[PDB]
């Protein structure tokens, strides 16, 4: 059984959404030649079958980013007194000096992720949200957790003091308050540092932010393959379409015209193609960061290694380029103590369990303790209960239950 | 000359010896913000990633970060987003015509918080 | 991709009855073969498109399973699994080509606010309520749960002591009535 | 994957070197050109599923 703890945090990086892209395919397959264009209609719809599936998923990533944010249904405001019992949000909350109104921590993430722009026909399309009102649907939940806890994600959001919430979220795994109110000081202290440990986390580790770094360069790779092939001169011979107009004759210039555009569908068919599964991925972890905004940020989840290693107190969120970074507040036992045990005491021939405990020996006498943390206390009929004789106990041992009532009398 | 990718980019000129760079004329997609026809026949268009100046009316022309949008009137106010357009834009079609406006995201609230009081 | 088959993929023309009845072999071979490309990559993309879109359902149907293992067949605690509020049950109902949940949910309401401490000092130890909180109401203080006001009287069976009362950072001094005395007396 | 080698894709052999010991440069080629598109197909569908 731990006799301490120490409350950490680690960060949690995942995608929500992708670039954008749209595609003019006429003009990327024939440009401005109406020989090309005229020769591009006899392949159908086609040309409209990608303009539907790229706008599909262009619509979905403004979907999923209002699917992992835009979780309050108002946006929260933080107090202009932080006495919050000692804990410092300086580094998670917005910095009103900027005009971006972020947080320090924020900044740092979208400083170290790294954003020719030639146009043959291929566009990108913004964002439907802009990063500032991110920040201010992130402000808005980190604010409502700090002040309200969990309410605001159930209900209206019910003001709390920060202590007394953390008392709460102690309480949810298995801690009793006492362990939060006479070692306040020292949690507060454990937590400015384990923030403040962020900064050097993400300023080192290198790029840190693999994840959200891959999704943009997988992005633009994308397109930057897909532009190159316009020189490949698909079994044509030129690949310029008007250097074969301005050279053969017409039906002449047909047949070469063909095979440019045979290889321009193949080109955009397999980008759209790649699109669509790589947008699948994104949506699957648009979907898992939405699920964990609700239950880590808007509650306190019991899913092991689900918010972080260890058992899960709070989380808080911070924006990102192109997703969602979560901050997650966890305990951690430390200083372990080996105690000699017993499932059951046997008192007056009658067998004594303990009560939301276990009993523990310290080498000469018997104390009912807390799991999770050792804080011991004398057994009685108030931290104990009785089942049947002491004949069914396998590894019952023999002790004195104290002090009902029988002191006063 | 030659881009990062193809296509010369730019020319020597045969008599002059003169250099001159050759940039694609302008142009982007063309859509249609509209409500439903039942409801009404007038609609606001917009030109993706185009300048203001370009597109050869004026009173009912505002300029977003998303291209050139013709037909909205844009507004001061906020309100939930209606038609999605792009950089915080939406529009809504209000009775007798179409908005441009930035969307709210909601409406504010500030929790009571002090160290000794709970709801 | 019923559409695709009147296009003419560089063919004479889109009809295959068209180009047997007027072309002999070695030319109609030709003109087949273009139609043969087209219209098998026309109903390759449609297949590919169905697996993607298959996923997605896949996707949607392992949550639905999930969401009736965890919503109907018993009560979740997962935050905003079971739509807002606290979930309480859930009921399915049937659809087209999917499922509907009729999600029943606590939601609390009318909220008023209440002075609190984390703990109380009596007689120099620090008493901590018991699964609930501490509340005042300007003159007395009372102990109540958490997520619905019901005002007691704080007793020794609605609290647990620790230690004393130099550690506690808003603990306040009342009175915790020791259920005992009337009995004894 | 490997089956779709052995098919001619309106080719008159699926193998390269009797397309190149029957016919000259000139037609070799449109016949090989026309095996490389449809293995190219068949790779894009085996990488695809
Ligand atoms: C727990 O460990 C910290 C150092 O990490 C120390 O300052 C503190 O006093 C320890 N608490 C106990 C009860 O030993
Ligand atoms: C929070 O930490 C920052 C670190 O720069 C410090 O300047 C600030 O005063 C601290 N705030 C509180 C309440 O301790
Ligand atoms: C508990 O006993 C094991 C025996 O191998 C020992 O290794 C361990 O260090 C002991 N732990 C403590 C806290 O004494
Ligand atoms: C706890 O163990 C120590 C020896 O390590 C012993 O001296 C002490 O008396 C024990 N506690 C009690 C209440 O006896
Ligand atoms: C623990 O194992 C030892 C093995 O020698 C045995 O003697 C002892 O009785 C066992 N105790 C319990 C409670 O099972
Ligand atoms: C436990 O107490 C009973 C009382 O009858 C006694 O018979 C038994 O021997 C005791 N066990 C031990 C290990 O002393
Ligand atoms: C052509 O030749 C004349 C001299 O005969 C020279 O002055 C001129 O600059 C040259 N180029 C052009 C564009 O006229
Ligand atoms: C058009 O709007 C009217 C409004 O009264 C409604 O009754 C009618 O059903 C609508 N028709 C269609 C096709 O939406
Ligand atoms: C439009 O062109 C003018 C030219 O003076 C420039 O100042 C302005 O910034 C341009 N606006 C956009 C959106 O490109
Ligand atoms: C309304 O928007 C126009 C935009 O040109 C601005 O000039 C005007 O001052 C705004 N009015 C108010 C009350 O903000
Ligand atoms: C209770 O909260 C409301 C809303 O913030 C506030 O207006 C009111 O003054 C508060 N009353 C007390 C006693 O704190
Ligand atoms: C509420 O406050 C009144 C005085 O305003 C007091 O008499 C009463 O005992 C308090 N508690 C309850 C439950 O009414
Ligand atoms: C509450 O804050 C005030 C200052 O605003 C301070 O004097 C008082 O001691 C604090 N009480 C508690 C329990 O923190
Ligand atoms: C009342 O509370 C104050 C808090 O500072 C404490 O100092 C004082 O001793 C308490 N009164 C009694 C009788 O304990």
């Amino acid at each position: 059984i731990p006799t301490n703890f120490t409350i950490s945090v680690t960060t949690e990086i995942l995608p929500v959404s992708m670039t954008k892209t749209s595609v003019d395919c006429t003009m990327y397959i024939c440009g401005d030649s109406t020989e090309c264009s005229n020769l591009l209609l006899q392949y159908g719809s086609f040309c409209t079958q990608l303009n539907r599936a790229l706008t599909g998923i262009a619509v979905e990533q403004d979907k999923n980013t209002q699917e992992v944010f835009a979780q309050v249904k108002q946006i929260y405001k933080t107090p202009p007194i932080k006495d919050f019992g000692g804990f410092n949000f300086s580094q998670i909350l917005p910095d009103p000096s900027k005009p971006s109104k972020r947080s320090f921590i924020e900044d740092l993430l979208f400083n170290k992720v790294t954003l020719a722009q030639k146009f043959n026909g291929l566009n990108v399309l913004p964002p439907l949200l802009t990063d500032e009102m991110i920040a201010q649907y992130t402000s808005a939940l980190l604010a409502g957790t700090i002040t309200s806890g969990w309410t605001f994600g159930a209900g209206p959001a019910l003001q709390i003091p920060f202590a007394m919430q953390m008392a709460y979220r102690f309480n949810g795994i298995g801690v009793t308050q006492n362990v939060l109110y006479e070692n306040q000081k020292l949690i507060a202290n454990q937590f400015n540092s384990a923030i403040g440990k962020i900064q050097d986390s993400l300023s080192s580790t290198p790029s840190a932010l693999g994840k959200l770094q891959d999704v943009v360069n997988q992005n633009a790779q994308a397109l930057n393959t897909l532009v190159k092939q316009l020189s490949s001169n698909f079994g044509a011979i030129s690949s310029v379409l008007n250097d074969i107009l301005s050279r053969l004759d017409k039906p002449e210039a047909e047949v070469q015209i063909d095979r440019l555009i045979t290889g321009r569908l193949q080109s955009l068919q397999t980008y759209v193609t790649q699109q669509l599964i790589r947008a699948a991925e994104i949506r699957a972890s648009a979907n898992l960061a939405a699920t964990k905004m609700s239950e880590c940020v808007l509650g306190q989840s019991k899913r092991v290694d689900f918010c972080g290693k260890g058992y899960h107190l709070m989380s808080f969120p911070q924006s990102a380029p192109h997703g969602v970074v979560f901050l997650h507040v966890t305990y951690v036992p430390a200083q372990e103590k080996n105690f000699t045990t017993a499932p059951a005491i046997c008192h007056d021939g009658k067998a004594h369990f303990p009560r939301e405990g276990v009993f523990v020996s310290n080498g000469t006498h018997w104390f009912v303790t807390q799991r999770n943390f050792y804080e011991p206390q004398i057994i009685t009929t108030d931290n104990t209960f009785v089942s049947g004789n002491c004949d069914v106990v396998i590894g019952i041992v023999n002790n004195t239950v104290y002090d009902p009532l029988q002191p006063e009398l | 000359g030659r881009d990062i990718a193809d296509t010369t980019d730019a020319v020597r000129d045969p008599q002059t010896l003169e250099i001159l760079d050759i940039t694609p004329c302008s142009f982007g997609g063309v859509s249609v913000i509209t409500p439903g026809t039942n409801t009404s026949n007038q609609v606001a268009v917009l030109y993706q990633n185009v300048n203001c100046t370009e597109v050869p009316t004026g009173s009912n022309v505002f300029q977003t970060r998303a291209g050139c949008l013709i037909g909205a009137e844009h507004v001061n106010n906020s309100y939930e987003c209606d038609i999605p357009i792009g950089a915080g834009i939406c529009a809504s079609y209000q009775t007798q015509s179409i908005i441009a406006y930035t969307m709210s995201l909601g409406a504010e609230n500030s929790v009571a918080y002090s160290n000794n009081s709970i709801a | 991709l019923v559409k695709q088959l009147s296009s003419n993929f560089g063919a004479i023309s889109s009809v295959l009855n068209d180009i047997l009845s007027r072309l002999d072999k070695p030319e109609a071979e030709v003109q087949i073969d273009r139609l043969i490309t087209g219209r098998l990559q026309s109903l390759q993309t449609y297949v590919t498109q169905q697996l993607i879109r298959a996923a997605e359902i896949r996707a949607s149907a392992n949550l639905a399973a999930t969401k009736m293992s965890e919503c109907v067949l018993g009560q979740s605690k997962r935050v905003d699994f079971c739509g807002k509020g606290y979930h309480l049950m859930s009921f399915p109902q049937s659809a087209p080509h999917g499922v509907v949940f009729l999600h029943v949910t606590y939601v609390p309401a009318q909220e008023k606010n209440f002075t609190t401490a984390p703990a109380i000092c009596h007689d120099g130890k620090a008493h901590f309520p018991r699964e609930g909180v501490f509340v005042s109401n300007g003159t007395h203080w009372f102990v109540t749960q958490r997520n619905f006001y019901e005002p007691q009287i704080i007793t020794t069976d609605n609290t647990f002591v620790s230690g004393n009362c130099d550690v506690v950072i808003g603990i306040v001094n009342n009175t915790v009535y020791d259920p005992l005395q009337p009995e004894l007396d």
